[PDB]
């Protein structure tokens, strides 16, 4: 899964 | 409405408290409490907000994630029937899911967005109010999906539309919408062309931009930079 | 009561799924419900117990311990005061964390223990019993800690005494009860030596048994071994 | 903290 903040 | 007998900066400090101790649950419903005393938020403040429900939200998201993977495998050619207890586990988590997402956007709603006028605060709330609307994308499978989805990318737009024209390419709040927008267009709007010119053309600037920063300011913006360049790695 | 329409064994089913998706209240909520059906529990079906609760107090008990922390330092000379909010939400927990045992111990006292009739399950059940009291205890100051702390001591002892009847010495029962009773010897009844002794004729007793089990018995039997020195270690 | 199971 894909890094998000 | 439980935190209305409670001090704004007794929630506060609970809330800072519940993070020391990881009651991401308890931190939420303090910030929720801190948000309904009606006044603006700071910065610092905006971010215990954030934190609360990310890692609320993010505990549920991989929960249905295990949940969806067991229910998909259960409806394979040879898999034996179970009954309907996988698929009400799921809807039960999913329930609760969509129940924090609408909490959140309703603090947004009411009325975090329309009095924040700083660039900083309001494009923070509407990165939020996307990050929201994709968690409820994520789960939609039913006639509202596309609002949906249209509503993650609305918010989005407009939070990118202001940092462009008031933020410069290496605020670490720029940063991170530009990458949380990215993830959107290719996990949740199909679109990873779009997702990778993203993230690229959002890093190139931004290298191009730490020359003008001090040592703490260029550690923030590093990092965030380097979260855009494992997804493209990831996607390329 | 919440739970009193579903079917035991989608209870159980449920609190399979919520173990894989680490939905520990969820699990125990699925487990409670279950065990109110009024039937005896299986083996598999007492682990799944267990398992949920002992998260979710592992959790609240990491929590208080933060907290309380935090606590003792507001208290120390020099600093500087907070107010009442540290000690509010070190209560809060505490009531939280007291509510989970209570709720274990109602479920243990009807009518879990007086039902078990073999070893295996009596002594699981008293384990438990020992195990939810020493909880009770480590954040007990009042004029009941004394009560408290021998409830925890009677319950094991009683596990103890059929333990060594009726069980082999490897057994993994026997030998984790062992392990639970020497930490509450050490870290509840000021009691180290008791500990110590405890651990080690545990420890040498099952060593010295090893050479009846298969080698699937004998990897059970050594893990939990592996514990009562690890034990030893950190206390010699 | 000591072990328990
Ligand atoms: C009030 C305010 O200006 N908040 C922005 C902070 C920037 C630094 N920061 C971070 O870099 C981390 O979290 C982010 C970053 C960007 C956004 Cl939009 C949101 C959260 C980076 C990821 N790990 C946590 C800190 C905190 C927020
Ligand atoms: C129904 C029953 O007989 N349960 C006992 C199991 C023995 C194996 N086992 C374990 O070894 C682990 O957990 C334990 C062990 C002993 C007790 Cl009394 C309770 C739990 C060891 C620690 N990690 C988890 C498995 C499971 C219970
Ligand atoms: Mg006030
Ligand atoms: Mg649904
Ligand atoms: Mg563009
Ligand atoms: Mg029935
Ligand atoms: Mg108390
Ligand atoms: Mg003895």
């Amino acid at each position: 899964f894909p890094a998000t903040v | 409405g439980a935190m209305g007998s409670m001090e704004r900066a007794s929630l506060i400090q609970k809330a800072k408290l519940a993070e020391q101790a990881e009651r991401y649950e308890d931190m939420a419903a303090f910030m929720k409490g801190a948000v309904e005393k009606g006044e603006e938020l700071s910065c610092e403040e905006r971010n215990l907000l954030s934190v609360a429900y990310k890692n609320v939200v993010g505990g549920q998201r991989a929960a249905w994630r295990v949940l969806s993977s067991i229910e998909q495998k259960s409806n394979e050619e040879g898999s034996e029937e179970k009954g309907p207890e996988v698929r009400e586990y799921r809807e039960k988590v999913e329930t609760e899911l969509q129940g924090v997402c609408d909490t959140v956007l309703g603090l947004l709603d009411s009325h975090l967005i329309k009095e924040a006028g700083d660039a900083e605060s309001r494009v923070f709330y509407l990165k939020m109010k996307g990050d929201y609307y994709r968690y409820l994308a994520e789960v939609a499978t039913g006639d509202d999906k596309k609002r949906i989805i249209d509503s993650a990318r609305s918010a989005y737009q407009e939070a990118m539309d202001i940092s462009k024209k008031e933020m410069p390419p290496t605020n670490p709040i720029r940063l991170g919408l530009a990458l949380n927008f990215s993830v959107f267009h290719y996990e949740i709007a199909n679109s990873p062309e779009e997702a990778i010119s993203l993230a690229k053309t959002t890093f190139d600037e931004a290298m191009a931009d730490l020359h003008t920063l001090s040592e703490d300011s260029y550690k923030d913006s590093t990092l965030i930079m380097q979260l855009l360049r494992d997804n493209l790695t990831l996607w390329t």
